[PDB]
């Protein structure tokens, strides 16, 4: 039974390291979750810091990839920052070589081919890592592209990842189907990740404090993360009506 | 050679003259010197022909393989970033001198590169031998917001002062233009000043005039049936 | 390490057999039966297609006759990819050869050739070997008409008649009684289409389950030419010979 | 060409002419010699074209993969990878850089970069062809601690010079401000310049 | 470090099988139904969007690539393994071929070099084969308009018709009844969305639906004027709408 | 199963077994610690007298990267050099570069990602080590703790090895009592009390004790060895505390 | 048992058994003594033969005029690390004009060994050395063990029934450390360190094997009669 | 020392009606020293022509390379190569050598044969290509064949007709080369039926 020790196909027709680097992804027990705005993209992720002695500015899995670029991960830590720096090793050198920035969806395929090499490779193992890269592209506007240990990525309206990524996609889907269109109808992005956190405490059934918490936000040239004061404050207007 | 390129208000036009030489000899009176790098997107290229050719066609071919990779149509800043990199690396022995042009979503463009691999931009330019007769009209006749008619008038214009005046450009004018939100239309030879006359004589000779030695048929077709 | 995941391709069994070269063998066994008949004025090549569809395109279809150079053509008898490999390679063996001397290439020369990059698979590399059998099927001016077969082995051996693929014991069988030296193309079309109608899986042979080729000094005048048959002189030849 | 950067009270300004020269024939009148390599650094162009491009592409995109690292870059960061660059290909470059940028611990720093690629931090630098005319007027006319429009005028009234005497330096002054307050865009025109 | 797999990981068993080959096919087989269809004055290939996800948009994601102007390409299996190849093909079109002869290969020898990259991956060292089969229709001048079948081991056969992956048998029946060499266009489109409603279990209509064609020249997608000899792809994806309004005369 | 006798292999947990098992490892070896203070860091580990034959002072285990850098280790100690040896090329390569000596944040990245690395392939073995490092950079002190499948974190305190319980224990007294912060020479007391207290997990053997520190103000950003009277004092300071 | 078959694979324990089998060598080894004064260090090694037809397998090899080893277990293995401790020696000599330092020397080692238990492909050294020297810093004497770890020690004894003699230096460690000015007694304290490990056979001519290295007193190998003034 | 110039020769191309010609010299010399007057420099590939001047080893060389290739690509196309195809070909091969190139001076001529279309195309020793309606030139009479071109050619000659008009160009154009000359032949090509002739001239 050494098809299930490397990347070669089962009698099945299977991958099961593929499928067990899928399991790896549920390891830490956080769950994440992104939406788009009018003119923005927000992805909001659970922040854990189990251990009193850990310095928790340096616990994240969220990344700034480029200045316009944005990455969440679902996954141990090690495998989440070996993304982000290939990640941002690739979109700098597309810079470099063709002239303009890197769009999200040309990233998210990027990786998505490392991750189908690897898959396919049989020296190489998956990365046990969901990598959900978020921006608002020049020309496609708020994008969101998550991609997975197997090598596939989409584009997506909304989603969500985690041990709990069903409740929450159910409620997101609920929620699509009233307003019947494909982003957050909303001007400002400070009312998005209200939104974000607003149907993640729905979905999930539980209550945040600032430190419980960790946002992300795209802006057209410019992607930046949320300090615990900053969510504070949009817990308060969420708590207020 | 006489290239020129001239921004408008709502895209961009090149131009080329269609003499190549070797020495003093004319080599090609209706030469091509306009050449497409991707729908949108065309260089005008001047120096080594079968450079500007060559390094045309191999970012062209990359260009392409990079839009279907990306799902998005080409960029002018890409092309312009490719070829003046490539032409770096190669200290300036490939020598194409380029005028690049073209539309894109993010609007239009107009840049020369040389071969050595710097980039310039501007509203006008020109390259090429015949670059100082032509750059001699577009410093007298260009102005802010021309109209896609006053820019082709300039353009050729310019590649007309090339024709006339430098020995090393003439025959026809080619050109391309490309506007915003629409196909770009290439004019090949869309003038003709230089016709040659009428001969006074006609040369065709009394068949029997040649001396032969021996006739035979040459076996073009493939091995036969039977 | 990686150790523990190798088959080892390339080693002896107890017996002094190359493991891998006796299994692909086993795989050719059950590839579509193709037959080779050498004659005094030609060469006949005729392989049957594996359980084929209706809405299979025939006459732009080619999984068993290949053509190398002008003068040579092999049949193929295993997995097809792998054939095209050594096809390729052997086209450009006859390419090099022709450059380098200005003549074509002598056909025991590019079959050595082949045969020999076969080898190379069976004794270093640690990959596996190609699953293919060739019958080549050749001319030149030292040797005139011959036929070659080779193996995932790589070895290579001449013959005046010849089968491989399925039922190859059979069809040997039938053209050992059947074949003499003196026999002419026209005759040995005939006995290829026989040989193969009765070895056959299928229920009845037919035009559209064959490929079928001929060598023929049968050319205007001294030189050859290469026949790859079209589906409707596949079915005009089975009629002839009083098959359908 | 006639390149100057000049550190001031309020942080830095780079200056330059618009020139571009293929011997005698100018190439481009308005040429942009003023180049951004990160946010708030920027350096000034002299040589050839084609290397100083290639040097300050190169520098742009290292810049960019060490801010989505480490964060905003120093100056000093960035003039030491335009070092390495001009240093270690030495024999084949012809540039003369220099780097400019304003932090806010540091403020203010402008580094020189001439052609054997050695580095220098200087209050202020001048560079290219036309630099030469304007070593004497430059030294006796600059001072430390300068206001914004002192500054702007030092720029001017030297570039001025050194366009009037180098043939290889021409057209508009451009110029740009580094501050605390953000990246400010000046341009001056032949009928302002010359009749100072 | 170092890829220390210099060995195949595709070996003959004793039965002479290829096992990595079957089982690749096997990966095939799981896939979702797609197909072609070869008329007279063109070519159809199909297949069904199954989105992972009602929030994915599956637009984003292209079953149906072109790789020439005039060839195009479909699959079942693994998308992952498709997508690569769809690069590689795309690429090898160019640097095999496009970059010699100045001109885009005709339909077979593509299908040939990508066969090529496929076979490869069954037999080169430390990898597996790919999990798909491919369909690839295209057009060129001189062999007209054509339709190939590329499966796990790198072989390839020429079709009038076929369906591969989940409910191919049935499809194949259902395509040999309808298929005949007079077909025009629009009828093997028709004959192609009867086919595959079979195999859908959901939804259908133009949203769910991939298909594209190769047929007439387009010149209105080539995005220039001025060169009378180039009159555009031959390669088309049909619309949401283009779709719908073929299956109310369905 | 099987999945554990090679490394980079996911169980049908999605666990590297082989990874966990280098974690025992580390488990079995000497306690080492670290304490963030108000302008720098402190690094403290136990070293085990097997015999009077051991030259004291000598058998340093303790080791410096750049200049402004300190590491520290538990578990198979030739490891741990090969990764500080590895830690010196990366920090070099980066000064060579950019002028400025190595952020610490930047610093642990480069060791992560080759420890990392030692879990992507099943030709390599994973570290034997679990590292514990930090300094004193322009953005102020840093302590960092790295696993061996490239897990780190950053540190108010940190400990590791066979007493990392008792040790982790006295840890988070500090932090809930000393709010503010504390000092560089408080941070060396406590360091040594802890190594004390964490000593009885390897109370078989006596043991000699050795401190570092990297402080702003005491050391002026730099690394240095704790000696002398300095030493002799927190020394002092542990054997009171333990009665 | 499943964890032993290459260096590359921990045991669910955390061991590592092809170092533990390579450590094992060195306890099948013969017997080789280690100590030091302030002054001067000293080796001595009881030699072995393959019979009585047989030479002594010489086991101490000099590495500098300041430095040198003795060896117990594979000897093939130990003269591959000492050329690589010449080699670093006169790496120190001719480009920096400085005698390497015999700390140094000890961590140079460790990391050589250290690559051969983390890679695949390659095996441990078999092979345990005690390495002597005197340079800026006095005397010094190292234990080497190929799993990396590198000691520095007052005295010590490696190989077979090695704990006798160590056993010894550990009661003697107040007594021979002071031999300070006086190379044969701090032999004479070696030797009678050695024979705490002899068993049946007893020190002769041509078993005996004797280095040192001091403050005036280059490295140095006594052999044959030289040896007979201290059995 | 001049490669192009070592061996001498010419070749030039026409179109006419439904017709292209492809006529050479046959001298091959070591500067002065006339060695060969059989050195033939035109060959043809299935229906393609190519004519090549230069230095005659690259000459010799290319033919054969030529030979290979239009081989390997009708064994896989199956069908022969058209000009407009094989002048990109040659276009390609020589360019592949930019910094080390065959010293040579191709030249092609042929009848399209889906279309119908006379297609003539010259090229550089570098690759790049010159495809005129009228007619190409090549080798060290170029100046020569250049102005015997220029005057005596009118379009939608007849191939009888259009046989004189180059045959008179080659000639005349060969008399003022000394490099040039010792024998002359001229292919006549038409859609399926192709004449070789060879030319009377001076032998000096
Ligand atoms: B133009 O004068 O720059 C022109 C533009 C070219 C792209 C068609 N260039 C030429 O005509 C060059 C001039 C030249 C001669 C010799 C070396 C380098 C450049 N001519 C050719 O490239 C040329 C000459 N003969 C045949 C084919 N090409
Ligand atoms: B300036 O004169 O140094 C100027 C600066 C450059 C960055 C735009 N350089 C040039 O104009 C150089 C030539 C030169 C002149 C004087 C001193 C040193 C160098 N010109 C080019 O590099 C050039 C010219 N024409 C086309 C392309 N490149
Ligand atoms: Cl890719
Ligand atoms: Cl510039
Ligand atoms: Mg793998
Ligand atoms: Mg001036
Ligand atoms: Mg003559
Ligand atoms: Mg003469």
């Amino acid at each position: 039974g050494y098809d299930r020790h490397i990347t070669i196909f089962s009698p099945e027709g299977r991958l099961y390291q593929v499928e067990y680097a899928f399991k790896a992804t549920n390891q830490t027990n956080i769950n994440s979750l992104a939406v788009r705005g009018k003119d923005c993209t927000v992805v909001i992720s659970q922040k854990k810091v189990p251990d009193k002695l850990l310095d928790p500015t340096t616990v994240s899995y969220i990344f700034c990839i480029s200045r316009t670029i944005g990455m969440v991960v679902n996954g141990p830590i090690p495998d989440a920052r070996n993304a982000a720096l290939r990640a941002k090793a690739e979109a700098a050198e597309f810079r470099y070589k063709y002239g303009y920035d890197m769009p999200c969806d040309v990233l998210a395929k990027r990786m998505a081919n490392l991750s189908q090499i690897y898959t396919q490779r049989a020296y190489m193992r998956p990365l046990g890592v969901i990598l959900t890269f978020v921006s608002v592209d020049e020309e496609l506007g708020p994008s969101i592209y998550k991609t997975d240990p197997a090598g596939y990525y989409v584009g997506y309206k909304a989603t969500a990842t985690g041990p709990k990524q069903q409740e929450i996609t159910t409620n997101l889907e609920n929620h699509f189907k009233k307003s019947k269109i494909d982003h957050i109808n909303e001007e400002s992005w400070e009312k998005v990740v209200e939104f974000a956190i607003t149907h993640m405490i729905d979905a999930l059934g539980t209550e945040f404090s600032k430190n419980d918490l960790e946002v992300g936000v795209a802006t057209k040239d410019k992607f930046f993360t949320l300090s615990a004061e900053n969510i504070e404050e949009r817990l308060v207007a969420i708590a207020e009506q | 050679t006489t290239i020129v390129g001239v921004k408008f208000n709502n895209g961009v036009v090149i131009a080329a003259d269609t003499r190549s030489t070797q020495g003093p000899i004319v080599a090609d009176k209706n030469c091509a010197k306009l050449h497409r790098i991707s729908p949108k997107i065309w260089c005008a290229g001047a120096g080594t022909a079968a450079d500007t050719e060559a390094v045309t066609q191999l970012i062209g071919s990359n260009i392409e393989l990079h839009s279907l990779y990306t799902s998005r149509e080409p960029r002018v800043v890409s092309a312009l970033q490719m070829l003046k990199q490539h032409l770096f690396k190669y200290q300036g022995h490939i020598g194409a001198y380029l005028i690049v042009a073209g539309v894109d979503p993010t609007g239009s463009h107009l840049f020369s590169i040389h071969a050595h691999g710097s980039t310039d931009v501007g509203y006008y330019l020109s390259l090429g031998s015949g670059s100082l007769a032509a750059m001699a009209v577009l410093e007298s006749h260009w102005k802010q917001d021309l109209t896609k008619e006053e820019a082709i008038k300039l353009a050729s214009d310019a590649i007309q002062a090339g024709i006339w005046n430098d020995l090393g450009s003439g025959s026809n004018v080619d050109v391309c233009v490309m506007e915003i939100g629409k196909d770009a239309e290439y004019l090949r030879n869309y003038l003709t000043p230089n016709v040659r006359e009428e001969k006074q004589k006609s040369y065709k000779f009394p068949r029997g005039t040649t001396a032969v030695l021996k006739e035979s048929i040459v076996n073009i077709c493939d091995i036969q049936e039977e | 390490g990686s150790r523990r995941y190798d088959s080892r391709t390339t080693i002896f069994s107890p017996e002094g057999r190359l493991y891998q070269v006796e299994y692909a063998l086993e795989s050719i066994s059950h590839a579509g039966t193709a037959i080779g008949i050498m004659a005094s004025d030609g060469i006949v090549l005729a392989a049957e297609r594996k359980v084929t569809s209706t809405l299979l395109e025939q006459d732009t279809s080619t999984e068993k006759l290949y053509k190398l150079n002008d003068k040579i053509a092999v049949a193929v008898a295993g997995l097809t990819a792998d054939a095209e490999i050594l096809i390729n390679t052997a086209r450009i063996h006859a390419q090099n050869y022709l450059k380098t001397y200005n003549e074509d290439i002598p056909v025991e020369i590019l079959v050595r050739r082949l045969s020999d990059i076969k080898q190379g698979y069976t004794q270093h590399g640690g990959l596996r070997p190609f699953g293919v059998s060739f019958i080549y099927a050749g001319y030149d001016d030292r040797y005139g008409y011959q036929l070659y077969t080779s193996n995932p082995s790589g070895n290579y051996t001449g013959w005046k008649a010849i089968s491989v693929g399925a039922n190859t014991s059979a069809a040997q069988t039938l053209l050992q009684m059947d074949y003499k030296d003196d026999m002419k193309v026209d005759d040995a079309i005939e006995l290829a289409l026989k040989t193969l109608s009765k070895t056959t899986d299928s229920s009845a042979l037919t035009y559209d389950r064959l490929e079928f080729a001929t060598i023929r000094k049968g050319a205007n005048d001294g030189e050859v030419y290469q026949k790859i048959f079209k589906p409707q002189e596949i079915k005009d030849i089975l009629v002839k010979t009083g098959i359908t | 060409t006639s390149i100057m950067a000049v550190t001031f009270k309020d942080g830095v300004i780079l200056g330059a002419d618009s020139r571009t020269t293929t011997g005698a024939y100018i190439a481009n009148r308005v040429t942009d010699k003023l180049t951004r390599v990160h946010d708030k650094i920027w350096c000034c162009r002299s040589g050839s074209a084609a290397d100083t491009q290639a040097i300050a592409d190169i520098v742009q995109y290292h810049l960019e993969l060490y801010t989505s690292q480490y964060g905003t870059p120093s100056t000093e960061t960035a003039a030491s990878v335009f070092k390495e660059l001009c240093y270690e290909n030495k024999d084949n470059l012809t540039a003369g850089i220099i780097v400019a940028g304003y932090d806010d611990k540091n403020k203010g720093e402008v580094y020189t970069i001439p052609l054997g690629g050695s580095v220098h931090k200087l209050p202020y630098a001048i560079a290219g062809s036309g630099s030469t005319f304007i070593y004497g007027y430059c030294d006796k006319n600059f001072r430390e601690n300068m206001s914004k429009e002192e500054t702007v005028d030092f720029i001017k009234h030297s570039l001025s010079q050194a366009i009037k005497w180098d043939g290889s330096s021409g057209g508009v002054i451009r110029m740009v401000v580094l501050t605390a307050a953000g990246v400010e865009r000046l341009i001056f025109y032949p009928d302002e310049y010359e009749q100072l | 470090m170092t890829d220390r797999y210099s060995f195949s990981l595709t070996t003959f068993s004793p039965s002479g099988k290829l096992g990595q080959i079957d089982y690749a096919l096997t990966a095939v087989k799981q896939g979702v139904t797609s197909l072609g269809i070869k008329a007279t004055n063109g070519v159809v290939i199909a297949t069904e969007k199954k989105s992972s996800s009602p929030l994915a948009m599956s637009e984003t994601l292209s079953k149906v690539s072109l790789l020439t102007p005039d060839i195009g390409a479909v699959y079942s299996g693994m998308g992952p393994d498709y997508r690569v190849l769809v690069d590689k093909s795309r690429k090898v079109a160019h640097t095999s071929y496009k970059r010699i002869y100045g001109e885009y290969p005709p339909t077979k020898l593509l299908v040939s070099e990508v066969a090529k990259i496929m076979q490869e991956a069954t037999q080169s060292g430390g990898v597996r084969p790919f999990g798909v089969s491919l369909l690839i229709a295209g057009h060129d001048e001189f062999n007209g308009f054509s339709l190939y079948q590329v499966d796990p081991s790198g072989s390839y056969f020429p079709w009038k018709a076929t369906a591969i992956g989940k409910g191919s048998v049935a499809a194949k029946t259902f395509l040999e009844k309808r298929w005949n060499d007079e077909l025009e266009l629009e009828d093997a489109i028709h004959i192609a969305l009867l086919t595959l409603k079979e195999s859908v279990e959901g939804e259908f209509n133009g949203d769910t639906i991939e298909l594209a064609i190769i047929g007439d020249e387009n010149p209105d997608l080539l995005g220039y004027t001025g060169i009378p000899t180039d009159k555009g792809p031959r390669f088309r994806k049909l619309t949401s709408q283009e779709i719908n309004d073929r299956l109310e005369a369905l | 199963t099987g999945y554990d006798l090679s490394n980079s292999v996911f169980s049908p947990d999605g666990r590297n077994f082989q990874v966990e098992y280098a974690v025992k490892a580390v488990e079995n070896g000497t306690t080492s610690i670290g304490i963030k203070c108000n302008d720098g860091v402190v690094f403290a580990v136990e070293k085990l007298i097997t015999s009077k034959l051991l030259v004291p002072q000598k058998n340093v285990k303790i080791q410096v990267v750049d200049r402004h850098i300190g590491c520290v280790y538990s578990g198979l100690i030739p490891d741990g050099r090969h990764l500080v040896n590895r830690g010196r090329e990366e920090a070099a390569s980066f000064k060579k570069l950019y002028k400025t000596p190595i952020p610490i944040p930047a610093f642990a990245d480069r060791l992560g990602q080759y420890v990392q690395a030692h879990t992507l392939y099943n030709s390599v073995r994973p570290f034997g080590v679990s590292t514990i490092f930090g300094g004193v950079d322009k953005n102020g002190a840093h302590l960092y703790m790295l696993e061996p499948s490239g897990s780190y974190w950053g540190y108010k305190g940190a400990a590791t090895g066979k007493g990392r319980q008792s040790a982790k224990a006295e840890l988070e007294k500090l932090v809930d009592h000393h709010p503010e912060g504390l000092s560089a020479r408080e941070a060396v007391k406590q360091a040594a009390k802890i190594i004390y207290l964490a000593h009885e997990d390897n109370k078989e053997k006596d043991f000699e004790l050795e401190i570092s520190w990297c402080s702003l103000s005491e050391t002026n950003g730099l690394h240095k060895f704790v000696k002398g009277d300095l030493l002799q004092e927190a020394i002092d300071f542990a054997q009171k505390e333990i009665n | 048992n499943n964890y032993d078959g290459d260096t590359v694979t921990f045991s669910p324990t955390g061991r590592l058994f092809q170092v533990e089998y390579a450590l094992e060598a060195i306890k099948q080894g013969s017997v080789t003594v280690g100590l030091r004064s302030n002054t001067h260090a000293v080796l001595v090694a009881l030699k072995r033969n393959a019979d009585e037809l047989s030479s002594y397998q010489k086991k101490i090899i000099k590495c500098d005029e300041h430095m040198g080893l003795s060896l117990a277990g594979l000897a093939p293995d130990a003269r591959v690390l000492s050329n690589y401790l010449r080699q670093q020696c006169n790496y120190s000599s001719l480009v920096f004009n400085r005698k390497l330092a015999v700390e140094r020397a000890g961590h140079l080692l460790c990391d050589k060994a250290q690559k051969n238990t983390q890679s695949y492909g390659g095996r441990p050294y078999g092979v345990g050395l005690l390495i002597i020297g005197y340079d800026k810093s006095g005397a010094h004497l190292l234990e080497f063990q190929p799993s990396g770890n590198v000691t520095e020690l007052y005295g010590t004894a490696i190989g077979a029934r090695s704990q006798g003699a160590k056993t010894y230096l550990e009661r003697t460690l107040d007594t021979f450390i002071k031999i300070d000015g006086n190379p044969d007694e701090l032999i004479k304290a070696g030797v009678e360190a050695i024979s705490q490990s002899l068993r049946d056979e007893s020190l002769t001519v041509d078993n005996l094997s004797i280095a040192i290295v001091g403050k005036d007193t280059p490295f140095t190998i006594y052999d044959g009669e030289a040896v007979a003034k201290y059995i | 020392s001049d490669p192009s110039s070592i061996n001498g020769g010419i070749v030039v191309a026409m179109t006419g009606k439904d017709c292209v010609a492809i006529a050479c010299d046959l001298r091959l010399g070591s500067q002065s020293l006339g060695v060969s007057n059989k050195f033939e420099k035109i060959f043809h590939y299935g229906h393609v022509f190519l004519g090549i001047t230069g230095l005659a080893t690259d000459v010799t060389t290319l033919n054969e390379m030529f030979r290979y290739k239009t081989n390997l690509y009708k064994l896989k196309e199956e069908r022969a190569i058209e000009p407009e195809t094989f002048t990109q070909l040659v276009s390609s091969s020589l360019y592949e050598r930019r910094f080390g190139p065959y010293f040579v001076g191709p030249v092609v001529a042929g009848i399209n044969s889906k279309s119908g279309k006379p297609f003539i195309a010259g090229f550089d020793l570098i690759g790049c290509i010159d495809e005129a309606k009228d007619f190409i030139v090549s080798g060290t009479a170029s100046d020569q064949l250049f102005g015997m071109c220029e005057s005596l050619y009118e379009p939608n000659l007849e191939p009888e007709d259009l046989f004189e008009t180059i045959s008179q160009a080659l000639l005349n154009a060969a008399d003022r080369d000394a490099l040039s000359g010792w024998g002359a032949v001229v292919y006549i090509i038409k859609k399926d039926e192709v004449v070789k002739r060879y030319l009377k001239m001076r032998q000096d």
